RNA sequence: GCUAAACCUAGCCCCAAACCCCCACCUUACUACCAAACCUUAGCCAAACCAUUUACAUAAAGUAUAGGCGAUA
RNA sequence: GCUACCUAAGAACAGCUAAGAGCACACCCGUCUAUGUAGCAAAAUAGUGGGAAGAUUUAUAGGUAGAGGCGACAAACCUA
RNA sequence: CCUCCGCAUAAGCCUGCGUCAGCAACUGACAAUUAACAGCCCAAUAUCUACAAUCAACCAACAAGUCAUUAUUACCCUCACUGUCAACCCAACACAGGCAUGCUCAUAAGGAAAGGUUAAAAAAAGUAAAAGGAACUCGGCAAAUCUUACCCC
C-alpha cells in the first residue's frame, strides 16, 4: 500500500538565505560593467559546458574532445559507447526525415 | 526459569559462560528492603538526633499532620492512577505493593474523618530515617472489575481501619514517603469478598493416589 | 570444488599430505632409504637463566609512581655508552669504543640478524 | 519513501473520515 | 526515480468506490474492477 | 620461537639459541581416559616434538620421556548472519609422558562446592533481590484476587 | 547418466587451475589481474 | 615441576585473585638486559599458568577467576618485547646504520605493483638458484592497463570517501 | 564492534548490549554534535545542574560520561522506574533507574556559588589546563573519581606475585654496545668456538 | 483481526578542486634453506543485398577535398 | 576431472568344456518389453539380452582446443 | 525377516547421529584422530647392464617383454615433519544412479520392505487356470517351453 501513514516533517525553507537573497547578482555584469566580462564567465560547472548548450550527442562529443584526454579508463569506454550509440540513433532512427 | 540458582545451573550446563563484568555505575536506590527494626504492636531518642543531624529543621510533633497528608494524598492517587504523583509520596518498596494488584480495575476509595489523632510510635535509622505512625481512621472502599461490577466493599458504608504506616526519608532531595504498612498478627480478618472461591486439591498423576 | 578454505596439509592425496607441513622449522635432512638425520645444532636450545633469588615478580604494585615515555633512540644510547669514554680519551682509531665496521668474524651480527629473537 | 506532501496530507484526512466511520463521536 | 506517483491510492478509489457492491474480485481487485465499472457506466 | 626467521645452519656452524621464547603453552584436562604418566598439552603449531622436550626440561625442569604430537582440526562448519564460515583455529595437541615412573593427575581447579551454602552479599543490590523473594506474600486464594494493600 | 561430470582430485585441480599455471603464461596473469581488479576473495585454485 | 602451571592451591576457586599493575614500558627501560631476560621467564611461566586456567574455565563451563590478569601479563610481554627491540634497533643504527633487521628491496612483481620483498637466507648465490630464477620481479606491457584501472578504482573509493565526509558535515551544521 | 554502532547506557560488550546490538542491525545513526577531545568539560564526579524535563533545577553528581553520545548520567536524578528480578511467577522489585542527559541540558556548578555557570579552559601560570568559570574566576578542579578498576590506590597490599616499589625502580641498566644476546652469553658463560659462515640474502 | 503495512538515513550519482597508493607467498601461491617481453585489430553494423567503403574553447566549416563521386567520410 | 584418441607406469578377469574359442560369474555394454515421464534418475528401475584372456575392461598422472582437437565417419564427441 | 552385501585401503569430502544444553544428521558450549603403517628420500664423476613372464622344470612360442653394478673420491650424524575422526564422495537433496583395489563369497559383518485401517474401480508387479493351443498380432511382442529347415545381407 504505497502511501505513507504519518505526514512528513515540515520543510522549512529560508527564503532569505545567502544563496537566495544574493541570487542573480552580476548577471548583467556585461551591459553595465563596461563589457569587460561576459555573463557566461559567471557560471560554474563542468569545463566542457561553461557557456554552451547542446543535446546529448553534442555534449558527449564535446566532453570527449575537451576533457576526454584525462578521463578514467572505463568512463571513456562508457562515453565512446554512448557516442557510438547516439550517432546511430540520431542519424538512422526516428520518425521525421 | 524459577530461581537464580536454576538459571546458572542451566547456563553452566548449556555452556553459556556469561562473564560477571565490573561497571563503575551502581544502582542508586532510595528505599530499603522493608523495615529496619520490625515494630510489634501490642526510648528511641537516639534516632531522632540522627535524623536531626542531617535534616536540622524537623519537629516530631508536627509530623502526624504531615503523615496524614502523605497517607491521604497517596490514596486519592489510586482513584485516578496518577503514577507520577505516587512516586513522590510513596517509596518504591510500597508502590508495587499498592498498584500492581489494582491495575485494570477501578477503585473508589474515599476518606471520611478519623476517630483518633495520629501519633508517632517508634523512630529508627546512604542513611534512611524511618518513622512509624499509628492511624485510627475511617475509610470506605469500592473495588471493581474491568467490567465495572463491584467486587469488594460497599460504596457508602464507612469502615474502621487500624493502621501503622512506616514512613521513610532518604538522608538530599527526598521527602517523607510511605514505605510499608504494618499488619499485626492479632488483627481482625478483613471484609469477605462478594464471590465464592473454589480451591483445587492436588493434581494427581495416575500413579499417585490421594492419601 | 572448494575454493575459500585454507589449503592445509590435511587436504590433498598421500603425496600431497607429506610435502606440505605446518609452520614447524626444519631440523635435518633425509638421506637414502628415507632416513632422517637430525642435526643437533639446528635445534634451538632454550637459554634459560636461574630464577633463584630473583626479585622481580610478574606484576608491579599499584603504589609505584608513573613516568613519561622515552623510547631509546640511537642518540641516547650513544650519549650514555660512548660519549663519556670519548671525553676521557679526548683530553689526554674508533674500534676501541665498541665500533665494529665489519661483522664477518662476529657471532651475533646485527645486520642482517644472525641471532634469533 | 515517495517524496512529497500533498498526497500524505489527503490520506491523513481520509483516515480521519474512516476514524469517524469506525468510531463516530457523541 | 525523480518524480514517481505519490497519489496512486486515490486514483484507485475513484474506481473502487463504484465497485463496492459487486461480486467476486470485481469489488476488490482494480484490474478486474475497471472493466466492470466502465461497463456499469 | 615463532614468527621469526631462523638463522641458517651450514655444516660446522654455531649452535642455534633462542633467548626469549616467543611461544606459550597450556596443559589441558584430557577428554578421554589416559595413563597416569601422560600429561596433555596444547602446543602452538610451529613447535616441534623436540622443541617441547627442551621447553619443559629447560623452563620447568620436568623429566619428559616421550612426546607425541597431533594436529587437531577446528571445524569450518558454523556460519555468520552473512553465511560465511567461521573457522575455529587448529591447535597442536601434545602428549608428554613423564619419566622416572612419575605420575600426574590433573588438579581440581574450581572446587564445585566452596563452603556450604548458596548466596548472600557478594560485594545494597542483592538484598532486595532476596528479602522480597522471602517477603513475597503469595496470593491467598481465599481473597479471590482482591488487592491486599488496603487495611479494610 | 549425465550430471556427474565433476570427478574431483586435488592433483589435477592444482595442475589445471592453480596459481602456478596461471602465472606460467602471459595470458593467465591477466586472468589473475581481472580477479584482483574485480576484487575476488580467491584469485585461483 | 608441573605444579608451576597452576598457581597456589589456596587460590583454587576463589573467583577473585588480586593482582598488581602490568609492567609499563618505562619501568622496563631501567632494568638491564640480564634482568629483562630473567623477567621474561617469570612472565612466561605466569602466562602459561593463566592460559591453563583459561582453558580449564572453558572446560568447566565457568568464567575466569580474574580475566583481567591475563591481559596484564600480555601487556607486560609486549612492553618487554618492545624495550629489548628498541635497544636492538638503536644499536643497529650505531653499528651499521640500517633501519630494518632483515634485508630487502623495493621490487615490482608480475602484477605491476610495488612490493617490499623481504630477503631469505640461502646457500648458493642467486644466479644459479633454480627456484629463485623462476620468480619474475618485472611487469610486462600487458600490466600497465590493469595498473591504471586499479589506480582509478582506488581513486573512486577515495573520492567517494571525501565527498561523503563533506555531506555529513553539512548535515551537522544544519542540525546544530 | 561494527561501524555505525549505536552506543547506549550499557557497556559495549556486555550481555545486555549484545541483546540490543546484535551483529546484524543497521539502525539509524544518532547525529551528535562533534565536541573536540579537549573541549569536553564534564567528568565522572562533577557537580552539575539539570535544566530540562523532570527534576529541573536539581543539582547532583555525575556517575557516567558516555562520551560517544555527549551524555551525562546524573546520579539519582532524571529517573524513571523499572523492575529487576522478574521471574516466571514473581513480579520483581521497583527501582528508580536514571536516564542520560545531553551536555546542552546540564551546566557545571561552582563549588562556592552553587549556580550553573559557563566554562572556559583558561591556561594558568601554575596549572596548564584548568576549568575556570565565567561568572567568577573560580577554578573548578578535575575531581576525584572512584577508580578505573577495583584498585583503590590508597589501600593496596601486595601478594606473593606483585613486586615492590624498590625492585621496580632499581636502575640496573648499564648501557653498552652489546645486545641482550651477547650480554646473557657472558653472564651465563657459554662458549662458542664456531663462527657463523656467511649466507646469501636475496 | 491475522497476514501485512507504513518510516529515513545508511550510502551513492554528477561535478569542481587537488596528480594517487612480525612471519609466509611464482613449487601444489600463502611452502625457512641448493648447480624469457615487443609482430596492422577484426567484425557486427550503414550502404535498405553485398563484394571498394562506413564517424571513434569558439570560428573558418560541414567549406576545400575524398567516395561502388554513393552510403557517407 | 564428462567424453573422443594417445602417452607413461599399474591392475583386474571364478568355475566348466577344449583359438580376437564355446557355456558362464564378477565386470563392461545396452537387444527387447514393461514401469517411470516435474520420475529414484535433466535417460533410471525390474525382467531379458551381447561380450567377458581380449581390437578387453579399468584406477592414476600427462597430452592434443574452437578458422581447431579428436574420429574402427555416427558430419559422432570435445563438462547435461 | 532381508543381504549381489560387508570390512579396510586409495581417491574424495573436511568435523558432518561423541558428551552437555536447545511424521515424531540442526544450533550453541566442550571434547577428540598420539606412529611402528603411509607419505616426505638418494654426494659426485665415469663405467656396467644379449638370454622375458607363465609354480619355470619339461614342452611350446610370438605380440619379444615389469625388475641387476663396479671403480675411486666424499661421508660418520640419527627417528624430525605431515596424514590418522565420522553415518562421508560425484549426482541441486539424508537422490533406486555413478565409484578403483584387498579380503570374506554367505556372512562373526551390515540392515528393515508394513504410520494406522479398510479390501471399491482403474493402474503396476507377480502366481494359478477348464477345453483349445498363435485362432492374437504389423510381428509368437510378452509369457511359457524348446527345436526343425531354408533364404536375403
Ligand atoms: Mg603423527
Ligand atoms: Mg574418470
Ligand atoms: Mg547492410
Ligand atoms: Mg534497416
Ligand atoms: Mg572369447
Ligand atoms: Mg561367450
Ligand atoms: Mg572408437
Ligand atoms: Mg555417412
Ligand atoms: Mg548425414
Ligand atoms: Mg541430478
Ligand atoms: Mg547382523
Ligand atoms: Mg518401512
Ligand atoms: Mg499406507
Ligand atoms: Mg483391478
Ligand atoms: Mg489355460
Ligand atoms: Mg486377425
Ligand atoms: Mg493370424
Ligand atoms: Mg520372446
Amino acid at each position: 500500500i504505497g502511501i505513507r501513514l504519518t505526514l512528513p516533517p515540515p520543510k522549512v525553507v529560508d527564503r532569505w538565505n545567502e544563496k537566495r537573497a544574493m541570487f542573480g547578482v552580476y548577471d548583467n555584469i556585461g551591459i553595465l560593467g563596461n563589457f569587460e566580462k561576459h555573463p557566461k564567465e559567471l557560471i560554474r560547472g563542468p569545463i566542457w559546458l561553461r557557456g554552451w548548450k547542446g543535446n546529448e550527442l553534442q555534449r558527449c562529443i564535446r566532453k570527449r574532445k575537451m576533457v576526454g584526454s584525462r578521463m578514467f579508463a572505463d568512463d571513456l569506454h562508457n562515453l565512446n559507447k554512448r557516442i557510438r550509440y547516439l550517432y546511430k540513433h540520431f542519424n538512422r532512427h526516428g520518425k521525421f526525415r | 526459569f524459577k530461581t537464580e540458582k536454576e538459571f546458572m545451573q542451566h547456563a553452566r550446563k548449556a555452556g553459556l559462560v556469561i562473564p560477571p563484568e565490573k561497571s563503575d555505575r551502581s544502582i542508586h536506590l532510595a528505599c530499603t528492603a522493608g523495615i529496619f527494626d520490625a515494630y510489634v504492636p501490642p526510648a528511641s531518642q537516639v534516632s531522632i538526633r540522627r535524623i536531626k543531624d542531617y535534616d536540622a529543621n524537623f519537629k516530631i510533633k508536627d509530623f502526624p499532620e504531615k503523615a496524614k497528608d502523605i497517607f491521604i494524598e497517596a490514596h486519592l492517587c489510586l482513584n485516578n492512577s496518577d503514577h507520577d504523583r505516587l512516586h513522590t509520596l510513596v517509596t518504591e518498596h510500597c508502590f508495587p505493593d499498592m498498584t500492581w494488584d489494582i491495575k485494570y480495575k477501578t477503585v473508589r476509595w474515599s476518606f471520611v474523618e478519623s476517630l483518633e489523632p495520629s501519633h508517632v510510635v517508634q523512630v529508627r535509622c546512604n542513611v534512611y530515617g524511618q518513622i512509624t505512625v499509628r492511624m485510627h481512621t475511617r475509610q470506605t472502599l469500592a473495588i471493581y472489575d474491568r467490567f465495572g461490577r463491584l467486587m469488594y466493599g460497599q460504596e457508602d458504608v464507612p469502615k474502621d481501619v487500624l493502621e501503622y504506616v512506616v514512613f521513610e526519608k532518604q538522608l538530599p532531595y527526598g521527602s517523607w514517603r510511605m514505605h510499608t504498612k504494618i499488619v499485626p498478627p492479632w488483627a481482625p480478618p478483613k471484609q469477605p469478598i462478594l464471590k465464592t472461591v473454589m480451591i483445587p486439591g492436588p493434581q494427581l498423576k495416575p500413579e499417585e493416589e490421594y492419601e | 570444488a572448494d575454493r575459500m578454505s585454507k589449503w592445509t596439509s590435511k587436504r590433498g592425496p598421500r603425496s600431497f599430505r607429506g610435502r606440505k607441513g605446518r609452520g614447524a622449522k626444519g631440523i635435518g635432512f633425509l638421506t637414502s632409504g628415507w632416513r632422517f638425520v637430525q642435526i643437533k645444532e639446528m635445534v634451538p636450545e632454550f637459554v634459560v637463566p636461574d630464577l633463584t633469588g630473583f626479585k622481580l615478580k610478574p606484576y608491579v604494585s599499584y603504589l609505584a609512581p608513573e613516568s613519561e615515555e622515552t623510547p631509546l633512540t640511537a642518540a641516547q644510547l650513544f650519549s650514555e655508552a660512548v660519549a663519556p669514554a670519548i671525553e676521557k680519551d679526548f683530553k689526554d682509531n674508533l674500534e676501541k669504543y665498541g665500533f665494529e665496521p665489519t661483522q664477518e668474524g662476529k657471532l651475533f651480527q646485527l645486520y642482517p640478524r644472525n641471532f634469533l629473537r | 519513501v515517495k517524496k512529497g506532501f500533498r498526497a500524505a496530507f489527503r490520506f491523513q484526512k481520509e483516515l480521519e473520515r474512516q476514524r469517524l466511520l469506525r468510531c463516530p463521536p457523541p | 526515480l525523480r518524480n514517481r506517483v505519490t497519489d496512486r491510492y486515490f486514483r484507485i478509489q475513484e474506481v473502487l468506490k463504484h465497485a463496492r457492491h459487486f461480486r467476486g474480485r470485481k469489488n476488490r481487485c482494480y484490474r478486474l474492477a475497471v472493466r466492470t465499472v466502465i461497463r456499469a457506466f | 620461537a615463532r614468527n621469526v626467521v631462523y638463522p641458517l645452519y651450514r655444516l660446522g656452524g654455531p649452535q642455534l639459541r633462542v633467548f626469549r621464547t616467543n611461544f606459550f603453552i597450556q596443559l589441558v584436562r584430557p577428554g578421554v581416559a589416559q595413563p597416569e604418566d601422560t600429561v596433555q598439552f596444547r602446543i602452538p603449531m610451529e613447535m616441534t616434538r623436540v622443541d617441547l622436550r627442551n621447553y619443559l626440561e629447560g623452563i620447568y625442569n620436568v623429566p619428559v620421556a616421550a612426546v607425541r604430537t597431533r594436529v587437531q582440526h577446528g571445524s569450518n562448519k558454523r556460519r555468520d548472519h552473512r553465511n560465511v564460515r567461521i573457522k575455529k583455529p587448529d591447535y597442536k595437541v601434545a602428549y608428554v609422558q613423564l619419566a622416572h615412573g612419575q605420575t600426574f593427575t590433573f588438579p581440581d581447579l574450581f572446587p564445585e562446592k566452596d563452603e556450604s551454602p548458596e548466596g548472600s552479599a557478594a560485594d545494597d543490590l542483592y538484598s532486595m533481590l532476596e528479602e522480597e523473594r522471602q517477603q513475597r506474600q503469595s496470593s491467598d486464594p481465599r481473597r479471590g484476587g482482591v488487592p491486599s494493600w488496603f487495611g479494610l | 547418466a549425465r550430471g556427474n561430470e565433476y570427478q574431483p582430485s586435488n592433483i589435477k585441480r592444482k595442475n589445471k587451475h592453480g596459481w602456478v599455471r596461471r602465472l606460467s603464461t602471459p595470458a593467465g596473469v591477466q586472468v589473475i589481474l581481472r580477479r584482483m581488479l574485480k576484487g575476488r576473495k580467491s584469485l585461483s585454485h | 615441576g608441573l605444579e608451576e602451571f597452576f598457581d597456589d592451591p589456596k587460590n583454587w576457586g576463589q573467583e577473585k585473585v588480586k593482582s598488581g599493575a602490568a609492567w609499563t614500558c618505562q619501568q622496563l627501560r631501567n632494568k638491564s638486559n640480564e634482568d629483562l631476560h630473567k623477567l621474561w621467564y617469570v612472565l612466561l611461566k605466569e602466562r602459561n599458568m593463566l592460559l591453563t586456567l583459561e582453558q580449564e574455565a572453558k572446560r568447566q563451563r565457568l568464567p575466569m577467576p580474574s580475566p583481567e590478569r591475563l591481559d596484564k601479563v600480555v601487556d607486560s610481554m609486549d612492553a618487554l618485547d618492545k624495550v629489548v627491540q628498541e635497544r636492538e634497533d638503536a644499536l643497529r643504527l650505531l653499528q651499521t646504520g640500517q633501519e630494518r633487521a632483515r634485508p630487502g628491496a623495493w621490487r615490482r612483481d608480475i602484477f605491476g605493483r610495488i612490493i617490499w620483498h623481504k630477503f631469505k637466507q640461502w646457500v648458493i648465490p642467486w644466479h644459479l638458484n633454480k627456484r629463485y630464477n623462476r620468480k619474475r620481479f618485472f611487469a610486462l606491457p600487458y600490466v600497465d592497463h590493469f595498473l591504471r584501472l586499479e589506480r582509478e578504482k582506488r581513486a573512486r573509493i577515495k573520492a567517494r570517501k571525501e565527498n561523503l565526509e563533506r555531506k555529513k558535515a553539512k548535515i551537522l551544521l544544519k542540525k546544530f | 564492534l561494527p561501524p555505525h554502532y549505536r552506543y547506549g547506557m550499557s557497556p559495549p560488550g556486555s550481555v545486555a548490549d549484545k541483546r540490543k546490538n546484535p551483529p546484524w542491525i543497521r539502525r539509524r545513526p544518532v547525529v551528535v554534535e562533534p565536541i573536540s577531545d579537549e573541549d569536553w568539560y564534564l567528568f565522572c564526579g562533577d557537580t552539575v545542574e539539570i535544566l530540562e524535563g523532570k527534576d529541573a533545577g536539581k543539582q547532583g553528581k555525575v556517575v557516567q560520561v558516555i562520551r560517544q553520545r555527549n551524555w551525562v548520567v546524573v546520579g539519582g536524578l532524571n529517573t524513571h522506574y523499572r523492575y529487576i528480578g522478574k521471574t516466571m511467577d514473581y513480579r520483581g522489585t521497583m527501582i528508580p533507574s536514571e536516564a542520560p542527559l545531553l551536555h546542552r541540558q546540564v551546566k557545571l556548578v561552582d563549588p562556592m556559588d552553587r549556580k550553573p555557570t559557563e566554562i572556559e579552559w583558561r591556561f594558568t601560570e601554575a596549572g596548564e589546563r584548568v576549568r575556570v568559570s565565567t561568572r567568577s574566576g573560580r577554578i573548578i578542579p578535575k575531581p576525584e573519581f572512584p577508580r578505573a578498576d577495583g584498585i583503590v590506590p590508597e589501600t593496596w597490599i601486595d601478594g606473593p606475585k606483585d613486586t615492590s616499589v624498590e625492585d621496580a625502580l632499581e636502575r640496573t641498566y648499564v648501557p653498552c654496545l652489546k645486545t641482550l644476546q651477547e650480554e646473557v652469553m657472558e653472564a651465563m658463560g657459554i662458549k662458542e668456538t664456531r663462527k657463523y659462515k656467511k649466507v646469501y640474502w636475496y
